[PDB]
DNA sequence: GACTAGATCAGAAGCAGTAGAGCATGCATAGTTT
DNA sequence: AAACTATGCATGCTCTACTGCTTCTGATCTAGTCGACT
């Protein structure tokens, strides 16, 4: 996947979708504005890169670069940000309602095949490589051109022309009064069509509650930490990339603005002597340790010589059993290393014959590891990992070795002297049946982190001019309430039988 | 017409029927400096809505919010008018003490005096509060009145005198409430005007109200023997002639 | 030194118990000093940060001018620091809460994060406070599972979701306690297989080789005496060189 | 010839992740004073 | 014996360099159209 994302929202704007069949059930066209802006936030969110356009057609008046009739482009192919999402909230409401149809107008005969023409047109003048190209088409009606054949055909040309080209069309139908029936005429536009999305459609679309789903994560494409070089011998070598299946997730850094105008403002640092005043440069310094009364000086490059051992890479060093891997050494986040096969051929074959061997031996093999040159070598272990699928053949985790770094002598810390206290098995019996009502299912993105959630809101509610910051309920909490309901009287059962009446913990 | 001479302003407002750029342009053509976040330097922040950031100007007490209207009426006047209670959203500790002395906690003045806007203004800021009682509101409403001499009004004329009707058949029990047309009527009348009316005949009545029926008369007549305080049993004429006349008739013409 | 806190596992079971880092990654603590290169001294050398801005005129601005603000997509806004400090995330400090228990094969190495292990005791001369810790590891143990708890240092520390597993041995029994990864810390990135793979199929007489290499290469030895595994290349026991 | 187009390949900016340095600050524990 | 002070440590924050990967941009080669010439 290269290239960024280029997604284009198509809001009819007839009558029929401004009328509200029961009362307390928003109109479909704000429940359309209300999906873009999810979507818009969703994207600023995760990855910003992207291109969202929003055209309107439909209405009196027109606004494009062709100078159609009844089509408007309320927002070229550009990053999305706060005034986007402003403008769009300027329609959420019923006096933006009004406003919309004021400044816009509705009640208007369009072709759609016009509308896929200027979507192309918008698509064609982004200067930027676009990966994916996506059309969402947000309207009610099922049958628009009923009283006339031509425009049907030119919509059906336009169509294929498009899924030709490569866009990729969806129709996001909203709620109808009698029903949505896709087979009639939308069957023929859609790039992908279901089988099951045939009978007719007395409700809001499936896709609307996922796209309504905030997502608050940043999305991290594809891309290899380091494409290193592993040398089972001085003259067998391979070449394998690096990737970093878990990282750390930090928020954005801050900026420096000024606060007279609020524009960036640029960082400058300067060394110079204080007898001089002239600027130096790294290599008119020396570095300096004091030791007591002792001073050793060293140069900048001398320094770095010091931590240079090997270049850098990964150097096989024999094979381990499993067993002697203990879980508690643990120092570092570890790493998946995968073949990569665009520097050396005939690595793939070796990478995964080791894989299979290891794996029917069950040995990790160790090795040195040095990811960068003037890097001290540490001493890392190469598990390997069996492709690991669930139902309906989706991935959850891939071939290829797990590195894990092994800690050295120094990175252990020796505990302080403790004497064993066994406990009684009626203790232990409480505990178990405490452990066992206590139960639950753990998954791996079953938490979320709170600090990035609160502040992502905060973010949110500054851009947005909101009144308040929507607060994050936070999943790391141990909920003590359900936890006391469930256990009953075992708690004070282990209290008598363990703590002693005079202990006040 | 550089009434504003290096000043700085913030501005911070959001919906409004002034958006932010018109503000910000005549504060920039008046003289006055316009700066995009509050420093040390800045004096006022204007605010027409109550959003995040403005919440968190006001958690943090060193600056003072106004109200967009203050700048509007700046314009208007063509002058540097002084800050007033309506305008300031918030106070800083200065302000807040500086307006102490001269201006009450509420947004009412100690020595410029109140118009009918202005006191419309100031019994708006304040907000109802539930620490009274009827009984005792009443009490202090009458004394107020008396203290003032505010007892020729119209619909205060009954202040002073609770009225007992007899609109049950038997005296003291809810249970008996009668059905009568003219009775109803004239206890409601009677309250309207400020008159005092209680379902349970206790100590307190001081006149009693009979319509035509006159089978309760020597009831009432035994009852009030007992009583510390003799009560009048007056007819319905007297109360319709007293609002006729807009003034308290005598009652010895009804007794 | 040791770490003081109480594992609750509801609002009124507590556990006095002690926390030590058990794995930390040892780095020098002297740190090169920058001087002069003629008069070797630390004071004839000066380090000034300064601020201007994006313009030829190179306007100045002093360090009390300058607003921090976040990037948002197209814009920035601006964030004030004591803005950001009223409305950041606020916790209870020093919070050791078991959120469940888990089976030991839900939760996977794989997945460990952070950059410390943590061995967790009960609290020194306390007997209550040793036997409920070790009734807690024997029925983990016997039960074969770990606690999934909610860590944090101190107030300013952000909350971290652990698992704590136990580790018995004839000296001593205590926790074992190590970071696990947020939803937003997972990558998700896609790896063509290799098992189905027919471009890069090894033939018999390669897995043989490969076979032969791995069982020369072996770095463990099968004691007979006792019939054990021992190690003739503990990497574990070695110091650092780069100290050296 | 000349030019403008078209394509096409080599260098620069941005990003992500790591290490090394210096500090805020609060939570614990050892020592001194009343 | 209790209150105040001292050191000591840890963790999150900020900056500056460093390296490696990905995408965008500027310099360099040819088809077509018009024109010049013998």
């Amino acid at each position: 996947y290269s290239g960024r994302d280029s997604l284009i929202f198509l809001v009819d704007a007839s009558k029929a979708m401004f009328e509200s069949q029961s009362e307390d059930e928003l109109t479909p066209f704000d429940m359309s504005i209300q999906c873009i802006q999810s979507v818009y936030i969703s994207k600023i969110i995760s990855s910003d890169r992207d291109l969202l356009a929003v055209v309107f057609y439909g209405t009196e008046k027109d606004k494009n670069s062709v100078n159609f009739k009844n089509i408007y482009v309320l927002q070229e192919l550009d990053n999305p940000g706060a005034k986007r999402i402003l403008e769009l909230d300027q329609f959420k409401g019923q006096q933006g309602q009004k406003r919309f149809q004021d400044m816009m107008g509705h009640g208007s005969d369009y072709s759609l095949s016009e509308v896929l023409w200027v979507c192309a047109n918008l698509f064609s003048d982004v200067q930027f490589k676009m990966s994916h190209k996506r059309i969402m088409l947000f309207t009610n009606e099922d049958n628009p051109h009923g009283n006339d054949s031509a425009k049907a055909s030119r919509a059906r040309t336009k169509a294929g022309d498009l899924r030709d080209t490569g866009i990729f069309l969806d129709l996001m139908h909203l709620k109808k009064p009698g029903g949505f029936d896709i087979s009639l005429f939308y069957r023929d536009i859609i790039s992908i069509a279901e089988d099951e999305d045939l009978r007719v459609h007395f409700e809001e679309s499936s896709k609307l509650e996922d796209l309504l789903r905030k997502v608050r994560a940043k999305e991290t494409r594809k891309r290899a930490l380091s494409r290193l070089k592993l040398k089972l011998n001085k003259d067998i070598v391979i070449s394998v990339g690096i990737y970093n299946l878990v990282q750390k997730a930090l928020k954005p850094p801050p900026i420096k603005l000024y606060r007279e105008t609020n524009e960036p403002v640029k960082t400058k640092t300067r060394t110079f002597n204080t007898s001089t005043g002239g600027l130096l440069l790294p290599s008119d310094t020396k570095r300096s340790q004091i030791y007591g009364s002792r001073q050793i000086i060293l140069e900048k490059e001398e320094t770095e010589e010091l931590k240079r051992f090997d270049d850098p890479g990964l150097m096989l060093m024999g094979f381990k059993p499993l067993v002697l891997l203990k879980k508690h050494h643990y120092l570092r986040p570890s790493l998946f290393v995968y073949p990569e096969e665009s520097l050396v051929i005939g690595s793939s074959t070796l990478f995964s014959a080791l894989l299979i061997k290891c794996l029917e031996k069950e040995v990790a093999a160790l090795c040195r590891y040095t990811p960068r040159r003037n890097i001290p070598p540490y001493f890392v272990a190469l598990v390997p990992q069996e492709e690991e699928l669930d139902d309906q053949k989706i991935q959850v985790t891939p071939p290829g070795f797990q590195l894990v770094f092994l800690p050295f002598a120094d990175d252990k810390r020796k505990m302080p002297f403790t004497e064993k206290i066994m406990a009684t098995p009626e203790q232990v019996g409480k505990m178990k049946a405490i452990v066992e009502k206590l139960r639950f299912t753990y998954r791996s993105d079953s938490f979320e982190n709170p600090v990035l959630q609160q502040h992502f809101r905060n973010l949110e509610a500054l851009a947005l001019d909101l009144m308040e910051p929507e607060q994050a309920v936070d999943l790391t909490l141990p909920k003590v309430e359900a936890m006391n309901k469930r256990l009953g009287s075992l708690v004070d059962e282990f209290k008598e039988l363990v703590y002693p009446p005079d202990y006040n913990p | 017409s550089n009434i504003f001479e290096d000043v700085e302003f913030c501005v911070m407002s959001g919906t409004d029927s002034q958006p932010k750029p018109d503000l910000e342009n005549r504060i920039a053509e008046f003289g006055g400096y316009i700066v995009q976040n509050p420093g040390p330097d800045t004096y006022c922040v204007i605010a027409g809505s109550e959003n995040i950031r403005v919440k968190n100007i006001i958690l943090s007490n060193k600056h003072d919010v106004v109200k967009p209207a203050w700048l509007l009426e700046c314009f208007k006047t063509k002058s540097f008018v002084p800050w007033q209670p309506r305008f300031m959203i918030h106070m800083c500790p200065s302000t807040k003490e500086h307006f102490a002395r001269e201006y009450d906690c509420y947004g009412d003045s100690y020595f410029i005096d109140t118009d009918l806007n202005q006191l419309k203004e100031v019994f708006s800021g304040i907000k109802n509060s539930n620490e009274q009682t009827p009984e005792e509101m009443a009490s202090l409403i009458a004394d107020l009145e008396y203290r003032y001499s505010w007892d020729c009004s119209p619909l205060s004329m009954f202040r002073r005198h609770t009225v007992y009707l007899d609109s049950y058949a038997v005296i003291n029990d809810l249970s008996t409430k009668n059905e009568g047309t003219r009775l109803a009527i004239k206890a409601l009348e009677l309250r309207f005007h400020g008159a005092k009316v209680v379902s349970c005949l206790a100590e307190g009545v001081s006149h009693v109200i009979i319509g035509e029926d006159h089978s309760r008369v020597a009831d009432f007549k035994a009852f009030r023997r007992t009583f510390k305080r003799k009560f009048k049993i007056l007819k319905e004429s007297w109360v319709t002639d007293s609002i006729d006349k807009c003034e308290l008739q005598e009652e010895n013409q009804y007794l | 030194i040791h770490w003081p806190c109480r594992l609750t596992i509801g609002s009124n079971l507590s556990i006095r118990i002690a926390a030590y880092k058990s794995i930390l990654q040892e780095r020098v603590k002297k740190t090169w000093t920058v001087v002069d290169a003629k008069t070797l001294k630390k004071e004839d050398i000066q380090k000034e940060t300064v601020y201007c801005l994006n313009d030829d005129d190179e306007t100045e601005v002093l360090k009390e001018d300058i607003i921090q603000g976040f990037r948002y997509g197209s814009d920035i806004v601006p964030f004030s620091k004591v803005d950001e400090e009223q409305m950041k995330y606020k916790s209870e400090g020093k919070c050791f809460s078991v959120l469940g228990f888990c089976k030991s094969s839900q939760v996977q190495r794989r997945f460990f994060m952070g950059n410390q292990v943590l061995k967790v005791f009960a609290a020194r001369d306390d007997e209550a406070a040793a036997v409920a810790l070790s009734s807690l590891i024997h029925a983990l143990d016997d039960l074969d599972m770990v606690a999934i708890v909610r860590y944090a240092y101190d107030k300013r520390a952000n909350p971290q979701v652990g698992v704590a597993f136990p580790h018995i041995k004839h000296n001593y029994e205590c926790l074992v306690y190590v970071q696990l990864p947020f939803m937003e810390d997972l990558r998700q990135y896609m790896f063509s297989s290799l098992k189905n793979s027919k471009k890069y199929a090894p033939t018999e007489a390669q897995l043989n080789a490969v076979d032969a290499l791995i069982d020369s290469m072996s770095l463990a030895k099968k004691d007979e005496k006792t019939d054990t595994l021992e190690d003739l290349f503990p990497t574990t026991k070695i110091p650092n060189p780069r100290f050296q």
